């Protein structure tokens, strides 16, 4: 299990590092200091996609339960960012769809569909984080919460699919299961930190005011 | 359960059957004469030409009676037609406009005047306007209807059949002799744009 | 621990009442104020955008509809305008029990008590009911179906 832990920590750090260090703002593309990245105008997370693909493969082969949903978070962030915004119709997510076949939530071929599917997959994997009983991000090691990361997980979910129900009605509609699938705060939420509560209630209120559900 | 007071009360662990006044509500039949109700309507219109200034305010001050009892006739006419009370079910509500103006056409006139108004014509040029014509209006047949201000009992009574139904609606009457049936009155009703646009979301 | 409401068209409660089982002998102490209008105000929101469509043949009765993080709510929509809401549940357990047909024989059964009071021609719309008899009738009509 030591090889699984070593590969887990190295793959998570390498996935986040090559994610944030490829195409951070690439509309001027200062090509000097090309050590850590390609950093040209055509450098949009392609090595980050290959590294995240190998990282998700080695994470599924590691077999974690707590840190393993961060691999799905990395692949979902890859297929969101480098296959939506600065995509230029590349969308190289073949091993990402292979990991969707292997772990959870395959069989989708659209924008705002496979992202929702892999979000459900990562939510199920974080539900499968039953009891890690340790410290992984070591900002807090005795007074911390798996609540404090799971609220950030589903608010990433809520901000990244609640806007797709447009406010112009008939343009891009789906069923109003956003409130139905929004009632998921069964957890206690009694003041781990006040600004987490403020941003969670600001977004939870703002989506109801967006969808016209005032009360 | 007063507005000033709270929702406060007591526990369920007793049985207070001290009740006074609750009875049946079924379709009774007593069928008074048209002369009696005609005299009732007659002295009512006499009071309204006494107390009111001009045309349009008298038209509103007639249609308010229909708005008083239109809600009342709506809910138990529906509770008798689409449903003591050993109740099977209560059936479907208003789906759209064209079932609820069928519901005036089906069983409001035959609740009131023992027949059916002869048409429920969807208009040609527009869709917010609709038009029902009664052929020989029963409760105003004696009044010489050259002023058409005397049939706004029934424009008031159908507006309060649709204001509960969620369709706010300008409801007017005109009278037009299109047939050998004389003095037939058209109730050209309108709507507002918004529940027309709530219909206009999907139809 | 049961809480009845009849809430009108312009958000006014024309009849709202609580009662308690004596096996609880009180009701929702310190929770009786968040389980009031705000939860019911959002219940008005969900029956506002649940009535006007055909599809989420019984258009009036709707059963259990939503759930805050302590209990769950039920509903009923009449074509009079009014939207009946009963709020039930012992506060210790998460009360699951929706009987769904015998308390369907409450909503069509309390409906006529609203009907005969609406047929009082002195009684207007958009004003509450201080009947001393119709509120004593309904708890005994809830003595039928607890």
């Amino acid at each position: 299990r030591s090889q699984q832990k070593s590969l887990g920590r190295q793959m998570k750090i390498l996935g986040n590092f090559q994610l944030l260090a490829g195409r951070y703002v690439d509309a001027l593309n200062s090509f000097v200091d090309a050590i850590t990245t390609l950093y040209k105008v055509r450098d949009y997370l392609w090595l980050g996609s290959a590294l995240d693909g190998i990282s998700i493969c080695f994470l599924l082969l590691s077999y974690r339960n707590s840190i393993s949903i961060a691999a799905m978070q990395s692949p979902r962030n890859s297929i969101m960012s480098l296959s939506a915004p600065a995509l230029n119709i590349d969308v190289e997510n073949i091993n990402l769809p292979l990991l969707i076949k292997c772990i959870s939530d395959k069989v989708l071929y659209y924008y705002d569909l496979s992202l929702m599917h892999n979000s459900e997959y990562a939510p199920q994997v974080v539900y499968c984080e039953f009891l890690l009983k340790t410290l992984t991000f070591m900002t807090s090691c005795y007074k911390s919460s798996e609540f404090s990361k799971d609220v950030l997980d589903n608010i990433v979910k809520n901000q990244h699919r609640a806007l797709s129900d447009i406010p112009n009605s008939p343009m891009f509609p789906r069923f109003e299961v956003y409130f139905y699938s929004n009632k998921l705060f069964e957890l206690q939420l009694k003041e781990m930190q006040v600004e987490a509560q403020i941003k969670i209630y600001s977004t939870m209120a703002e989506v109801y005011r967006l969808l016209g559900y005032k009360r | 359960v007063g507005p000033k007071q709270a929702i406060t009360s007591e526990a369920s662990t007793t049985y207070y059957i001290s009740r006074i006044y609750s009875e049946s509500l079924l379709f009774k039949r007593q069928e008074a004469s048209l002369s009696a109700m005609a005299f009732l309507f007659q002295e009512m219109i006499s009071q309204l030409h006494r107390t009111c200034k001009t045309a349009g305010d008298f038209e509103t001050k007639l249609s308010d009676y229909g708005h008083n009892i239109g809600i009342r006739l709506l809910e138990l006419l529906n509770f008798r037609a689409s449903s003591s009370n050993y109740i099977t079910k209560m059936r479907r509500r208003d789906l759209k406009i064209l079932d609820i103006l069928q519901f005036i056409h089906g069983t409001l006139w035959s609740y009131l005047f023992n027949h059916v108004s002869d048409d429920l014509v969807k208009s040609s040029e527009r869709d917010n306007e609709y038009m029902i014509v009664d052929n020989f209006p029963t409760l105003t047949q004696f009044i010489p209807g050259e002023n058409v201000s005397c049939e706004y009992f029934v424009c008031g009574i159908i507006k309060g059949f649709l204001f509960n139904a969620g369709f706010p609606c300008g409801v007017t009457a005109h009278r037009m002799p299109q047939g050998g049936h004389s003095q037939r009155t058209v109730y050209l009703i309108q709507f507002d744009r918004q529940v027309l646009d709530r219909e206009g979301l999907r139809f | 621990p049961q809480y009845f409401a009849i809430i009108g068209k312009k958000d006014n409660p024309v009849y709202e009442i609580e009662f308690t089982n004596a096996e609880n002998p009180q009701g929702f102490p310190q929770d009786l104020k968040e389980l009031n209008p705000f939860i019911l105000h959002a219940s008005l929101d969900i029956v506002e955008d649940l009535q006007w469509q055909i599809n989420p043949t019984d258009n009036c009765y709707l059963g259990k509809v939503d759930h805050f993080y302590g209990l769950a709510i039920t509903a009923y929509i009449s074509y009079s305008g009014m939207k009946f809401v009963m709020i039930h549940g012992n506060s210790a357990n998460s009360s699951v029990v929706i009987d769904d047909n015998n308390m369907r024989s409450f909503y069509q059964e309390v409906h006529e008590l609203y009907v005969k009071t609406l047929m009082n021609p002195f009684y207007k719309i958009t004003d509450p009911i201080r009947s001393p008899a119709f509120d004593s009738r309904v708890r005994t009509l809830a003595r039928k179906h607890l």
